[PDB]
């Protein structure tokens, strides 16, 4: 088979965990312990085949301590990704399941690993697309690792070579012109960004956005059409101001209003020293 | 309840049927078929071994808070309550396995989406009797319990061979409801145009929903955006761009020449933008197109089981 394919009845898959936006996900053994996420396209054709490989090629390549490791897929029974097995919980069960007590330094030391991670993949060129708590893992209760970013090629089932995009899983951390689906790219950089700014208010506030909103298509109208965003005074006292302004202009409306990874992780670090 | 000989005669027999199952376990449901899955849930025909019945169980997996969980919970025992010839019969609700199951009658008809699907177009005198059930399944969940649907639409109407026409899915839980809200989203959207601006008007929601749901059925095509042209004679859009359509568009309307005047004149009544000029539920008994629906022979039953294949 080919590279880093890994061959039919190699993995044992184990017990099924639960499924998300584009796929469902089972633990599995293959030389240890590993996640296996069949993936809802199951029947793709040979051009959507071709660029999922290509794409594997390049995700396969993002090795940080903050990326949660990329270990192969499947065609064969179906298509699946192999990751890493996460020990523990996503920052998704810490914050809004179990909700585990963080104090703020270690509430800051997530946002500044995320960060981290973000950083890297931006600057091998990669959009997250995704990037949500569920998909921050708090890896043996230290390191974050960042998981389900890339594979635009098998977020879409394909029509030949056009894919239609429909908005799937949560919408709350969707920027504005994700939501909308009309510009010509509208993942980027800024849409991770905005992402990453609502992950800040589940650690600043302790809660997902909208939270007195019950009604999931004025979220995604309001949303969309910039009439409604984060309620930024849910955020606890004793978040630094620095990360609040931060958080805002993650959070801004207009992708070009928003900074980049390399200036956020630069503000979370001195903010992180600047701290009590 | 109003109630005809029959529909009490029927509603005896489910409370019946109820006090024959326990408390509901897991271990206790063997798997029939399966009956559909929407976007945050999927439905399977099981049999209760301990009672004998067949019901419809949901299961939905929510990554919540055990509290928010039990109070979920809590609110869907409420649906021992809910008991009306328009109301789907409900069995149980419970959590295991970390999912909410949701225990109902089982409809073999199917929803209205379905039948919809095996129909191409539901005649306007079948729709008549669709009216007056969802406006009594509304009527009864708002006089008898304050409940607001809040989410209507033909995949949310079941019927069955015996010709019943019932209401579910509706929103008994406003936990559940937000819950949902945060982990899944939709294709396409019933939703009335000021709840999409946040304006809470009641009941007049549900009307609205009910009014695009009757369009679709009527017209065997889910009606925003409106047809084009050549498409209509034959008688993708992303979810933000149809829900922008809902809010800054006039609504849909029914194919004129093809439906009768009163029937045209209850869906406009039904998709008034302003939702205080939107007829509500006392407006529409009334309407001309239920007065005269309420007086046709229809054997909805026979058409049902026609349209699906099934026997009488
Ligand atoms: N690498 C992993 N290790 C352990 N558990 C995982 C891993 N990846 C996913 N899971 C769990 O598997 C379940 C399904 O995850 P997933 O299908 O990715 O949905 P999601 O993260 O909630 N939303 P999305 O990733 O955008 O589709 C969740 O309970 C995750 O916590
Ligand atoms: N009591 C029942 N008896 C028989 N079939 C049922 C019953 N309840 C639900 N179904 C079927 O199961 C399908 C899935 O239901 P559901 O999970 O509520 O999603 P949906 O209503 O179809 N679409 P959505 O609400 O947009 O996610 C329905 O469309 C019906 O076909
Ligand atoms: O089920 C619901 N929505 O559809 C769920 C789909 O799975 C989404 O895909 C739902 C939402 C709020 C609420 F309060 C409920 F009680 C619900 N379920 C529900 C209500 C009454 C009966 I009688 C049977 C039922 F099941
Ligand atoms: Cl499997
Ligand atoms: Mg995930
Ligand atoms: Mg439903």
């Amino acid at each position: 088979s080919d590279d880093w394919e890994i061959p039919d009845g190699q993995i044992t898959v184990g017990q099924r965990i639960g499924s998300g936006s584009f796929g469902t996900v089972y633990k599995g053994k293959w030389h240890g312990d590993v996640a296996v996420k069949m993936l809802n396209v199951t029947a793709p054709t040979p051009q959507q085949l071709q660029a999922f490989k290509n794409e594997v090629g390049v995700l396969r390549k993002t090795r940080h301590v903050n990326i949660l490791l990329f270990m192969g897929y499947s065609t064969k029974p179906q298509l699946a990704i192999v990751t890493q097995w996460c020990e523990g919980s996503s920052l998704y069960h810490h914050l809004h399941i179990i909700e585990t007590k963080f104090e703020m330094i270690k509430l800051i030391d997530i946002a500044r690993q995320t960060a981290q991670g973000m950083d890297y993949l931006h600057a091998k060129s990669i959009i997250h697309r995704d990037l949500k708590s569920n998909n921050i893992f708090l890896h043996e209760d230290l390191t974050v690792k960042i998981g389900d970013f890339g594979l635009a090629t098998v977020k879409s089932r394909w029509s030949g070579s056009h894919q239609f995009e429909q908005l799937s899983g949560s919408i709350l951390w969707m920027a504005p012109e994700v939501i909308r689906m009309q510009d010509k790219n509208p993942y980027s950089f800024q849409s991770d960004v905005y992402a990453f700014g609502i992950v800040l208010y589940e650690l600043m506030t302790g809660q997902l956005p909208y939270s007195n909103i019950n009604n999931r298509d004025q979220i995604i109208f309001m949303v969309g059409r910039g009439y409604l965003s984060p309620d930024l005074s849910k955020v606890r006292s004793n978040c630094p101001k620095a990360m609040k302004r931060l958080m805002a202009e993650c959070l801004k409306k207009k992708r070009d209003e928003r900074p980049l990874f390399p200036q956020i992780l630069a503000s979370i670090e001195l903010l992180a020293r600047s701290l009590p | 309840l109003e109630l005809d000989e029959q529909q009490r005669k029927r509603l005896e027999a489910f409370l019946t049927q109820k006090q024959k199952v326990g408390e509901l376990k897991d271990d206790d449901f063997e798997k029939i078929s399966e009956l559909g899955a929407g976007n945050g849930g999927v439905v399977f025909k099981v049999s209760h071994k301990p009672s004998g019945l067949v019901m419809a169980r949901k299961l939905i997996h929510l990554e919540i808070k055990p509290a928010i969980r039990n109070q979920i919970i809590r609110e869907l025992q409420v649906l021992h309550e809910c008991n009306s010839p328009y109301i789907v019969g409900f069995y149980g609700a419970f959590y295991s396995d970390g999912e909410i199951s949701i225990c109902m009658e089982h409809m073999d008809g199917g929803s209205l989406d379905q039948v919809l699907k095996k129909a191409g177009r539901i005649p306007e005198q079948i729709l008549g009797k669709v009216s007056i059930a969802v406006i009594k399944g509304l009527t009864y969940l708002r006089e008898k319990h304050k409940i607001m649907h809040r989410d209507v639409k033909p995949s949310n109407i079941l019927v069955n061979s015996r010709g019943e026409i019932k209401l579910c899915d509706f929103g008994v839980s406003g936990q559940l409801i937000d819950a949902m809200a945060n982990a899944f989203v939709g294709t396409r959207s019933y939703m009335s145009p000021e709840r999409l601006q946040g304006t809470h008007y009641s009941v007049q929601s549900d009307i609205w929903s009910m009014g695009l749901s009757l369009v679709e059925m009527a017209v065997g095509r889910y009606p925003i955006p409106p047809p084009d042209a050549k498409e209509l004679e034959l008688m993708p859009m992303a979810i933000f761009e149809l829900l922008d359509y809902i809010v800054n568009e006039p609504p849909p309307k029914l194919p004129s020449g093809v439906f009768s005047l009163e029937f045209q004149d209850f869906v406009n009544k039904c998709l008034i933008k302003n939702p205080a000029e939107r007829a509500d539920l006392k407006q529409l008994m009334v309407h001309a197109f239920i007065k005269r629906s309420d007086a046709e022979e229809v054997d909805f039953a026979g058409w049902l089981c026609s349209t699906i294949g099934l026997n009488q």
